[PDB]
């Protein structure tokens, strides 16, 4: 490791002298083996990259078992290919298409961490606020019953004579 | 000199995020840095990344949790030992284990039910 | 994780280890001349653990319910959250502030005859 | 997104439970004491 002396003696001084503290960057940041610039896309589409096989539609749930129906009919189609012709070109033609088959059906499932964190950032904080509210008939509850002391005191106040 | 503020900043930002590192502070200790006039008067510095504004370019708990034992000049006498640096890091990762094992006991009660 | 959408990833994997884990038994061990016994009970076991599993997925496909809600509903439903949770802070506060003038007059009302006492000695 | 604004809306962390130790295999032990006028006691026996 290294150790620091350039400005460890800056900011132990009188006045100004340790520096201002820096302006927000609003450019590159050189964090780590990552840059996490601002402003970033959160992710990439699976246009760019990968052959697409399935139109507009996005049927989620048949995109889903078509994927699963057209790769078990592959593989029994491939174990022929194997029980035919194993040392043919064409298997690896026919490897890359199941993984094309493969890659379509693993993004479309998660889209649900950050929509997760909408529920749940609601769903207890109406909690406290009936904690809040059953607290607040707490209060009248507990203020015009000491008014209702005050009103029998008062009330046995002359008769008390 | 825009040089000085950002290379400083980053250079001071990951010697706390080594100071993180319970074992670096115990490679102090063999090497006696705990007791130098210098290092605690610059360690009492050390403490300004309490500030949430500085702590958006900090990332890891425990960077502040044990500079803080080092103020009291106390828990600087010892840690010569590894032993001490070990029961200090094996309750750090016994407790970060904390929102693991909070989700597995309500998924296990979700799966109960 | 640990959601339905996990055990049918790893039942999926399974099928597809057992199936080899089958065919390399299959391949390993068998008759050696007869022109076994523990290959063949194998073989019994290891085809009826890739139908059962075969069978789990089709329970767990049908099993994991579709896909629901949107996100921009639930934004909505944090805009209603936000206007609410603004006017409980004002409900609450105007309740406390009822008991913060009754409570300055009524500890006044302690006061004054508090220090009543002292002078009757 | 979606073009939502920035407010000050209150968001409270769920500091119904606390945490202290962990035993093995978790199920750790939870204790706010929540006293009443007895902590004015203890204040005035080091006193």
């Amino acid at each position: 490791m290294q150790y620091i002396k350039e400005y460890t003696d800056e900011n132990i001084q009188e006045g100004l002298a340790p520096k201002p503290p820096p302006p927000i960057k609003d450019s590159y940041m050189m964090f780590g083996n990552q840059f996490q610039c601002d402003d970033l896309i959160i992710r990439p589409l699976e246009s760019q990259g990968i052959e697409r096989l399935h139109p507009m539609q996005f049927d989620h749930k048949k995109e889903l078992r078509k994927l699963n129906m057209s790769i078990l009919i592959n593989f029994l189609d491939l174990l022929d290919i194997l029980i035919r012709s194993p040392g043919s070109i064409k298997r690896e033609e026919k490897l890359e298409d199941l993984k094309l088959l493969f890659v379509h059906v693993h993004h479309l499932i998660n889209e649900y961490r950050p929509h997760q964190a909408r529920e749940t950032l609601r769903v207890m904080m109406e909690v406290q606020k009936r904690q809040r509210l059953e607290t607040a008939e707490r209060f009248q509850k507990h203020l015009e019953r000491v008014i209702e002391m005050i009103q029998n005191c008062l009330a046995s106040l002359p008769d008390d004579l | 000199d825009d040089a000085g503020n950002r290379l400083r900043f980053q250079l001071e930002l990951e010697f706390v995020q080594c100071l993180a590192n319970p074992n670096y502070l115990n490679f102090l200790a063999q090497r006696g840095y705990f007791k130098d006039k210098a290092f605690v008067n610059y360690l009492k510095y050390l403490l300004y990344w309490k500030d949430p504004e500085y702590a958006k370019y900090l990332k890891y708990p425990q960077c502040l949790h044990m500079l803080e034992l080092l103020q009291y000049e106390h828990f600087r006498k010892e840690l010569v030992n590894a032993q001490c640096a070990k029961f200090i890091d094996e309750q750090q990762i016994l407790h970060w284990q904390h929102y693991s094992r909070k989700r597995m006991r309500l998924q296990q009660a979700l799966a109960e039910q | 994780m640990a959601d339905r959408l996990t055990q049918l990833q790893d039942a999926v994997n399974s099928l597809a280890d057992q199936f080899c884990n089958a065919i390399g038994v299959l391949q390993q061990c068998g008759p050696p001349a007869s022109f076994a016994n523990p290959t063949e009970e194998y073989a019994q076991l290891f085809a009826a653990l890739i139908a059962r599993t075969a069978k789990d997925i089709d329970v767990l496909i049908d099993s994991l319910p579709s896909e629901e809600s949107t996100a921009a509903l639930q934004a909505a439903s944090l805009y209603k959250l936000e206007e609410e949770n603004h006017e409980a802070a004002t409900c609450l506060e105007d309740v406390v502030y009822r008991g913060d003038m009754l409570l300055e007059k009524i500890q006044s009302a302690l006061a004054d005859i508090a220090q009543s006492q002292l002078k009757t000695r | 997104m979606s073009g939502v604004r920035a407010v000050r809306i209150s968001i409270e962390s769920a500091c119904e439970k606390q945490v202290h130790e962990v035993g093995l295999d978790g199920t750790e032990t939870y204790l706010p004491p929540l006293s009443m006028s007895q902590n004015l006691a203890r204040l005035a026996q080091r006193i």
